[PDB]
């Protein structure tokens, strides 16, 4: 398959994705960015603790199904 | 009363199941989770130092969580390297591969000055699935790996962000057997690329084992060391606590560096200490304290009478090194019987020989005649034949050592130098990725003893491990000459380098120890200002490979600069005059210039290498490692 589901938290809000493992995360982060209020450079994304760029793939990443994306500030 | 080893049962070493040093973490989890089991003196910010701890329970929390999400990402036999600082998650990173049934290859943050060439090499040749790391550290290593190849980088994983609750759904990997693999020993690379030991949880256990035989160690021994883990002293001491019992105090060796009062007063007697302490140090270690760790006059009292050992290996021990320490810190209480000498290398997981606990390091001196000639015979200190031998003393237990001609792999006489062979469930299982290097190394088989025999106890089908060093047994002790493959061999005769070295640097102010290196080449691979220098002795030939001596020598960082020739002069006159070889080239670089070791040793194949290429004729930079060739 060609998609999978990504799951984004800030310790709080646990917002589910779906996307191509092709796309930049970069949609993606931005929209979460303001279901939080918040706006896209306001937040740094960490997956295992390692900061993800906007237009790395989750191909690039070697992402799988039901990943976890953390969110913080700064 | 007397020492007891409880992992020991009529002199052989028995481990019933969940015996792997991963079943020993979780089993002290149980039954005293609360216990203090590692902590780290971090001193980045408070120079006196914060204590950062870890239980047993919280070390079993990091260590599932991270194993956890190890096998999530990677495979069974994948190799998992761990590139944080030294600290206390790089334990948790080092244990979540083991947990995680993974092959742990321990290495250091790449934020780290002057060892790339070392990452570089252990990355091209074990390969890892995945890189564990921190958050603090993982700028630099992303950085790092846009150096290597695009397919060349694998997943990074910052082992202090993996939550607890990932650990719910680890699975314990089961029992390990004598060939599954838990992590990878690289060698120094004092002789060759740095070589990767396979070293399975039986290797691991048991030189544990060994370790804590030779030492007499007890639970209430407390454990502590500056050395990091990527060397093969560092790991060991650290791997002691799960079947000892006691805690394992670390600092990095930056800390040491700045300030090496710092360990002598961790060595010191603490209050409520119910045991000695024990630690690992090379000479450098012993050299530096004495220079620069004895307390300033008025300093609070320092009681170092309640040291129990500190294991000296790597390298023999110095006389010298031994009279400084003493005399600086045996006011002090300090125990000469301390000092440890000892024999071990990669191969064997790390402990080979010790001392026993009676004795104090001994050094004679032998006939430099009869030690070119292949035998040890003792002569004055003051002979003009003298030339110093370190003890490393008594083989451990249920391992054994003997000197053998290696070509019809026969045991040799006391006091006949020959190859060293060792055997026993400590040795390692192979080089990785090197099949035809390890059957060579690891799998030969003795054919003749002698009466007694060192090898009385092994099996007669006994597999054998070439070490790679020349020595001998004398008078009840083991003794280390040198490096098979540095042995200088001209018109028929031998010299050992270090002999040759010590000489030269004798001969000239611009020559200091440890900073110049004797290797042969074949005549017609010498350079040409050789041949169109009168005083080298030797002319062109282009069919002759006759074996020829060169000495490379570093000078000091500033100075610069002062006449080649009666540099040269001296140290040919004194080489001729005492050993009987004359010198065909004597080369002069910048300091730095020469190949290093982990250690910081200087790699005598790999300076011969860079000599004939010729990277230190010009003033480039030398490789740090010699070709695979060579
Ligand atoms: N007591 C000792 N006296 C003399 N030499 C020692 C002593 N202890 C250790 N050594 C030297 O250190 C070696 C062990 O070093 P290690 O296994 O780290 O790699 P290396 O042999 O230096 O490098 P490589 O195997 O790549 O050439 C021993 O084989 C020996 O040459
Ligand atoms: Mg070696």
């Amino acid at each position: 398959e060609t998609h999978i589901n990504l799951k984004v938290s800030d310790g709080s809000s646990e917002i589910f994705f779906k996307i191509k493992k092709t796309t930049p995360l970069r949609r993606l982060m931005e929209a979460f960015a303001k279901r939080q209020g918040k706006e896209m450079d306001s937040l740094r994304f960490l997956y295992d603790g390692i900061r993800i760029q906007a237009d790395q793939t989750p191909e690039d990443l070697d992402m799988e199904d039901n990943d976890i994306i953390e969110a913080h500030r700064e | 009363m007397p020492f007891h080893n409880p992992f020991i049962k009529d002199g052989q070493i028995k481990f019933p199941d969940g015996s792997s040093i991963v079943a020993h973490v979780e089993r002290w989890a149980k039954v005293r989770g609360d216990k203090l089991a590692y902590r780290f003196l971090d001193f980045s910010t408070e120079r006196d130092g914060v204590p950062r701890d870890l239980t047993w329970a919280q070390f079993s929390a990091r260590n599932r969580a991270v194993a956890a999400r190890l096998q999530q990402v990677t495979q069974p036999g994948d190799r998992v390297a761990i590139l944080c600082p030294q600290n206390l998650d790089y334990l948790v990173a080092f244990f979540g591969a083991l947990y995680a049934g993974r092959i742990a290859v321990p290495l250091f943050d790449p934020s780290e000055p002057g060892h790339v060439g070392r990452l570089h090499a252990v990355l091209d040749n074990c390969h890892p699935s995945a890189i564990l790391t921190t958050t603090e550290a993982a700028e630099g290593v992303r950085k790092f790996f846009r150096t290597r190849p695009a397919n060349q980088r694998p997943r990074v994983i910052a082992v202090d962000a993996v939550p607890d609750d990932v650990a719910s759904t680890w699975v314990n990997p089961d029992e390990p057997d004598e060939t599954t693999i838990a992590y990878l020993q690289y060698t120094s690379g004092s002789t060759r690329i740095p070589t990767g030991v396979q070293i399975t949880h039986l290797n691991l256990a048991t030189n544990v084992v060994q370790v804590i035989e030779a030492l007499e160690g007890e639970e209430g021994d407390r454990g502590l060391s500056w050395l990091p883990f990527f060397h093969d002293m560092g790991l060991i001491t650290a791997l002691l606590a799960p079947m000892i019992g006691h805690y394992f105090t670390f600092m990095t060796p930056a800390a040491f560096v700045r300030r090496p009062e710092r360990w002598i007063r961790e060595l010191a007697r603490k209050e409520g200490d119910t045991g000695g302490t024990i630690s690992v140090a090379p000479n450098f270690a012993f050299d530096h304290a004495a220079a620069r760790g004895v307390p300033k006059p008025g300093s609070p009292p320092l009681d170092l009478s309640n040291v129990k050992a500190v294991l000296n290996g790597s390298e023999p021990i110095s006389a010298a090194t031994v009279r400084r320490f003493n005399e600086a810190f045996g006011p002090f209480g300090f125990p000469p019987k301390a000092i440890k000498p000892s024999y071990g290398l990669a191969e064997a997981t790390l402990f080979v020989s010790t001392t026993p606990s009676a004795e104090e390091p001994k050094i004679i001196t032998v006939d430099r005649d009869q030690l070119n000639s292949g035998r040890i015979v003792e002569v004055d200190a003051d002979s003009p034949k003298a030339v110093a031998q370190a003890s490393a003393g008594k083989v451990g237990i249920a391992e054994w050592a003997v000197i053998v001609d290696a070509e019809s792999a026969t045991e040799l006489p006391d006091g006949q130098v020959g190859e060293i062979w060792i055997s026993g469930q400590n040795m390692g299982t192979g080089y990785w990725g090197k099949p035809e290097e390890s059957v060579a190394t690891f799998q030969n088989i003795l054919k003749s003893r002698t009466n007694p025999s060192h090898a009385e106890g092994a099996t007669d089908d006994a597999t054998w491990v070439r070490t790679g060093d020349y020595g001998a047994f004398y008078d009840g002790d083991l003794y280390i000459t040198g490096r098979v493959k540095d042995l200088v061999i001209i018109d028929g005769r031998n010299h050992y380098p270090q002999d040759l070295e010590y000489s030269a640097q004798e001969a000239s102010k611009a020559i200091r120890t440890g900073y110049v290196a004797a290797f042969s080449v074949p005549a017609n691979q010498l350079p040409d200002e050789v041949f169109e220098n009168a005083h080298s002795g030797i002319k062109r030939d282009p069919d002759d490979t006759s074996e020829q001596l060169v000495i490379v020598a570093e000078r000091a960082p500033g100075a610069h600069k002062l006449d080649i020739g009666p540099i040269t002069d001296d140290i040919r006159a004194a080489i001729a005059v005492r050993h009987g070889v004359t010198v065909r080239d004597v080369l002069l670089t910048a300091a730095g210039a020469i190949p290093r070791t982990s250690s910081g040793k200087i790699g005598r194949r790999a300076c011969r290498a860079a000599y004939l290429d010729g990277s230190l004729r010009a003033g480039k930079v030398a490789n740090d490692f010699p070709d695979a060739t060579d």
